[PDB]
């Protein structure tokens, strides 16, 4: 998401990082929108949700 | 004994959404993970675990064809493991890539399993019709919500379009119409919106004045599925037509308007009022 | 007058367990330890709390994980297996 970096790495940067993967290692972006789905941490990112 | 079972899926089918359950979870209801399983298997016919899961996933299904998320707001969420594994147990159940499953406007009932009763089924009855192009006049307006959530959402759609016109109607038109509309994506077809359509008949007062448009109705085979019960009522007549009577009658509904037939002529004790749901029909 | 009057009066006379509301159906327990309590006649907590596991989990229809949400309800909130209650029902108490 390029959170504290200059640059965005990419899921082929990313591919030789953690693994050569690209739909599991988005599947843990895929757990990372659930476990902050759950109504108790998005409602700090509620207050920004008025645009 | 036979009143156990019954009365788990009170629980199942409402705790079918919100534990991340297996036959453990399931095992505190009694008796062991096996026993608890060995009631199962006779008094039902049905083999409880691979079933569930699926019969989530028949959740899932019609959540991936009616609801109008991308394929990783519904990935995990119907308590999964993966999304290839989920993709994978779909191409046994449904013969389909699921990008491809929500490209066609055409949804067959192939692998959608109906929820179980161990106690007696309220059978909905069918006649099949074919109707006729009818104008009338009414305004849309749309939604993005849950399965349940697919009449809970849809009682304000009709009442406050109807108490806008009814101050300014000197009669009651006693045939309402209700048209629900599946419309995918073209970037990436795992999505789709939805414009609900009530609308007011073209009945024995003239003058109409009301917004919207004037919504010819669609022409061909439709089903006349009339019903008792009242407006929450419906709420699980709809699940059980099209969680049921399209696999239970295994019919493929066609593409276009769902025609719902309500009749407000009956409008404090709840209203037990009688509504047909004229499903357009590819038999 | 009266106002003037109340106006002087400045000087002259100016110098329970929450979750005990509750039937046993309104608890919130396992898979089945909630709905199958009540087909005992037990229509309530505190007509719960009055009696002892074992005249409760031997009907056919009670098993022993609809057993258990006895011992741990009451350890966290702090009852006994038996206990008489002096007020425990409310002013329209029922059942379904």
């Amino acid at each position: 998401f390029g959170i504290d970096m200059n640059t965005d790495y990419t899921l082929e940067e990313v591919g030789k990082q953690f693994d050569v993967t690209r739909e599991r290692i988005r599947q843990i972006e895929a757990k990372a929108l659930r476990k902050l789905r759950h109504p108790s941490r998005s409602e700090v990112l509620r207050s920004f949700l008025d645009d | 004994q036979a009143g156990i079972i019954r009365d788990l899926l009170i629980w199942l089918e409402g705790h079918l959404d919100q534990p991340l359950s297996l036959d453990n979870v399931a095992a505190k209801a009694g008796y062991s993970k096996w026993h608890l399983q060995r009631m199962f298997k006779d008094v039902t016919g049905h083999a409880i675990g691979a079933y569930i899961r699926a019969r989530r996933l028949s959740k899932s299904a019609v959540a991936l064809r009616l609801t109008a998320r991308p394929i990783l707001d519904i990935a995990l969420q119907y308590r999964f493991d993966s999304q290839q594994t989920f993709t994978r147990a779909f191409k046994k159940q449904f013969a389909q890539t699921p990008a491809l499953y929500r490209r066609s406007p055409e949804w067959s009932a192939f692998g959608i399993r109906p929820p179980l009763r161990l106690g007696e089924f309220t059978m909905p009855e069918h006649k099949f019709v074919t109707l006729e192009d009818t104008p009338l006049i009414g305004v849309t307006q749309s939604y993005s919500c849950s399965l349940e959530q697919i009449s809970d959402f849809r009682h304000e759609m009709r009442y406050q379009f109807w108490h806008d016109f009814l101050g300014n109607a000197p009669t009651i038109p006693p045939v309402l119409y209700g048209l629900n509309e599946t419309r995918p994506s073209q970037d990436k077809d795992d999505e789709q919106e939805v414009f609900y359509t009530t609308a007011l008949a073209q009945d024995q007062a003239d003058g109409y004045v009301l917004t919207g448009h004037p919504v010819m109705l669609q022409g061909g085979e439709y089903v006349m599925f009339t019903y008792e019960g009242l407006g929450t009522g419906v709420q699980e007549f709809i699940l059980t037509v099209y969680g049921t009577c399209m696999p239970m009658l295994n019919l493929t509904r066609r593409k276009g308007q769902d025609i719902e037939r309500y009749y407000p002529a009956e409008d404090d004790r709840p209203i037990n009022l009688r509504c047909e749901l004229l499903i357009p029909i590819r038999r | 007058a009266t106002i003037l009057a109340e106006q002087l009066e400045a000087f002259v006379d100016l110098r329970f367990d929450p979750i005990l509301l509750r039937p046993v159906d309104d608890l919130e327990l396992t898979v089945r330890s909630a709905n199958c309590l009540k087909a005992e006649a037990i229509h309530y907590i505190g007509d719960l709390v009055q009696r002892t596991e074992v005249e409760l989990l031997k009907t056919p229809n009670l098993g022993k994980k609809s057993l258990t949400e006895i011992k741990d309800v009451l350890a966290s909130r702090g009852l006994s297996l038996g206990m008489r209650l002096e007020n425990w029902p409310p002013a329209s108490i029922a059942d379904e």
